[PDB]
């Protein structure tokens, strides 16, 4: 026998799925695990060094990751870059090259986005002034920093558009931009006030539609941003809660902690009872199924403490992610069923996400 | 008042998530790691920026303005870790979120720990 | 033939520490890892040295020449973690040890997992 | 009201210092030292050391020094290899000494990085895989040469009698001594008779470690030694550690540092286990052994709480005891140990527990 290298990863790019292990125990060395969710089967890694972000293209060709090196680690030059991985071969092929104000934090989706094109990666700086970086996939560089979003946060790419994004701005509204072929800014726009931040904040992740975006409340609202005209328009709240949950005090709780079935407009929520103050990152007790038309509720099943998931669109699955084991369920109708759960994906993961497949 | 001076405090009771200062903190008690709850373990840099909570202090029945503070330039240390989030909000109120490094501006952003640096009544 | 081909074996056997190639691992077995007994895990690559062990045969009864080379350049796998040391020796017999990184010839030499190679009888 | 400084000093004196090495082999690229006070369990510091770091102290007891490997992207890019001088007291990063790219890496033996008795030369072990020794002058900052005549050989043996010289273990089963002069180039060589049969019985490279003498125990249970209290080492063994009742359980030692020798008393300290076979040389401890190397019996027996690595401080009378993650401290004043506490959770991957030096002049 002999041993080789150069190998492909052994299941199809449609079974596959990406944990992001912050590792934070040793921030050091996180990195991505690549699973097939098929069966559970570990199918190799990506290093992401230190607090690493990742997405995969909307192609499927390649991985991106985003993290900052030092020459000594702990000491030297910094360099904050976006690495390109081959997604089959699981091999880094290029680095482009970062200003030194990449967010470091944890792993919500919204850090680190692209166009729907593809075209431009979209990731959130941080220095701790907050701006908006693109980078050129195809040209390997950084060629845009939207200062015009100072103040605001994350990135929400609107998926009826090739090259727009929105972000949730200090006001309670958003900011949309419209980037040209060039990666620059083409144009922008700013919504009315959407949410109160001072009186009911609204959490970041959304749950996003074809053509809008609903996002939920720390209270337990719901809003939401209508992107179909170049305008957008907002509204809410409307109440996730009926009487009954509101006497035990059932509010949202985690972080990548909702998600849409567009084919049926449910949309998913982590929930958690006896929510006070402070409570807002708390395990789900619950995941809520809601009928975002008649904006009702439609089922209820157990949470097993997840904080973040994900949808697939085309195969109608939710995963869930607990920190360490991420649950697969079948979201075909509309009760959620489990299908198995991974053990042991990830030491201290608040992200999973699928092989994009719809091109 | 006794509940404003940790280094006079019983040490369990300043490096628990508990204890009535640490509100909002997401990461490991300074205080666990070689450090105090108002000095960096031996080596690590303090943050010039932080995120900022208030507090009930139950001892004394008011509220105190808060500055997390990370302690920089070395690896995880790995003890007492927090994530508690009292009056925590998102990144679009910047200064009170506790889910991005608060070392993301040090000479060496590695994060090693936090702790919670009593600024004054609220 | 069988205990000689651990693609066509039962996989819950390969990736445990007691299948009889995997005598003298020190590390990550490869195929807990997104590879198998004789290929690395994507993105991966090969050490072009090792350690040597020195495995029994449980079905054929023969002894068996193993050479333990590491998958290299990726951080660590993580998974399947064995610690064997059948016929194992220290450095001053340096190829039969298997406390050292034998990854550390290579381009990168950050440790990722161990192989089994069957080399003979 | 209040201000988060930096600049501080460790909060315990030195003489209460322990240096527990965590590879946390899991993400082995964030391996660490961990600083701990042995007297109360706390935890002082730590100091990273990246990729597999070795650790030792400074003989004068004002440094730390490391040993490490940077690659610029970790896992691609130019590979640094580098030994890292530390300040002891505010574990902070003085100096970084350029290494040929082929440091020794491995667990953490203490012979792979050691210092002359002097304290003027890290001598420490290479592996490319070609073995040989290097030789640092610390004050210099500068790599001297690569001992090649230690090639075949392993480890690092300072003779405590002698400023500047050390032995390594041979291929031959015999031991290589070498004397460096004052710039750290060897200025002398001399190899020993065969001490012991690499193939039929093979010792654990970890010494027993006296003044003038070294001894080493065998996967089978036997003593070797090698005496330098002349100009040329003189080898001999075996003796066995085990009686006939011993034999008849199969007790063999097992472990990575799994010897001590306390030089005053001249009691050796080893980690034994039961139902010895191919295979076990590195099982935890069934039980810690104490014997007498001049009466050649054994004097006492203790339960070895899963030990695998062990150290003794001869300033204090002191072992201390590694099963991977919690450090036993004993009271070793008498033939028997007195256990005195365990830190639990020291480390996730240790094999390797130092006392921050005390004299030793
Ligand atoms: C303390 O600074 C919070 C934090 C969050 C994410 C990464 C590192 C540190
Ligand atoms: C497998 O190469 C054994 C090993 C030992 C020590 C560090 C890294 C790997």
């Amino acid at each position: 026998e002999v041993l080789t290298g150069g190998h492909s990863v052994s299941a199809p790019q449609e079974n596959r799925i990406y944990v992001m292990d912050s590792v934070f125990m040793h921030l050091t060395e996180s990195r991505v695990h690549v699973y097939d969710y098929t069966n559970g089967k570990f199918l190799g890694m990506v290093p992401t060094a230190f607090n690493g972000h990742v997405q995969v293209s909307n192609d499927g060709k390649k991985i991106y990751t985003m993290t900052t090196y030092h020459e000594r680690i702990t000491r030297g030059k910094r360099s904050d870059v976006v690495e390109v991985w081959d997604a089959d071969k699981l091999t880094f092929e290029k680095e482009i090259s970062l200003p030194p104000k990449r967010v470091q934090g944890l792993n919500y989706d919204g850090l680190f986005r692209q166009t729907t094109d593809g075209k431009f990666i979209v990731l959130q700086n941080a220095s701790p002034a907050t701006s908006i970086g693109i980078v050129d996939v195809a040209k390997g560089d950084y060629v845009e920093d939207v200062t015009a979003a100072a103040g605001c946060w994350s990135v929400i790419p609107q998926p009826n558009r090739p090259r727009s994004f929105m972000t949730i701005c200090g006001d309670g509204g958003l900011l949309t931009i419209n980037l040209g072929e060039d990666g620059k800014v083409a144009s922008q726009s700013r919504s009315k006030q959407m949410f109160s931040v001072k009186d009911d904040p609204i959490f970041i992740a959304p749950a996003l539609d074809k053509d809008k975006a609903h996002f939920v409340s720390y209270y337990g609202n719901v809003y939401s941003a209508d992107f179909s005209g170049d305008e957008v328009k907002v509204d809410g709240p409307w109440s996730l809660l009926n009487d009954e949950d509101k006497a035990k005090n059932w509010v949202p709780g985690g972080y990548n902690l909702v998600g849409l079935h567009r084919a049926s407009g449910r949309m998913y929520v982590f929930m958690h009872p006896d929510g006070k103050e402070g409570t807002h990152k708390f395990p789900a007790a619950e995941i809520w199924v809601m009928d975002t038309k008649t904006k009702q509720r439609v089922a209820r099943i157990p949470g097993r403490d997840a904080l973040s998931m994900t949808i697939d669109q085309q195969r109608n699955l939710m995963l869930t992610l607990d920190g360490g084991n991420v649950n697969v369920y079948d979201i075909s109708q509309p009760e959620p069923k489990l299908l198995r759960t991974i053990e042991g994906a990830a030491e201290a993961s608040l992200q999973v996400q699928f092989h994009p497949v719809g091109g | 008042h006794i509940s404003l001076n940790p280094d006079l405090a019983n040490e369990d009771e300043v490096n628990s998530c508990d204890y009535w200062r640490h509100c909002a903190v997401d990461g490991f008690l300074c205080s666990c790691c070689g450090g105090t709850t108002t000095t960096c373990p031996p080596g690590s840099t303090p943050s010039p920026i932080s995120w900022i909570g208030t507090c009930h202090n139950p001892h004394d029945g008011k509220d105190y303005l808060i500055s997390y503070h990370d302690c920089c330039g070395k690896t995880a240390c790995g003890r007492c870790q927090c994530n508690t989030q009292t009056r925590e909000r998102p990144g679009y109120e910047f200064f009170l979120h506790n889910d991005v490094n608060w070392c993301m501006a040090n000479e060496n952003s590695t994060f090693h720990c936090t702790t919670s640096v009593l600024v004054g009544l609220a």
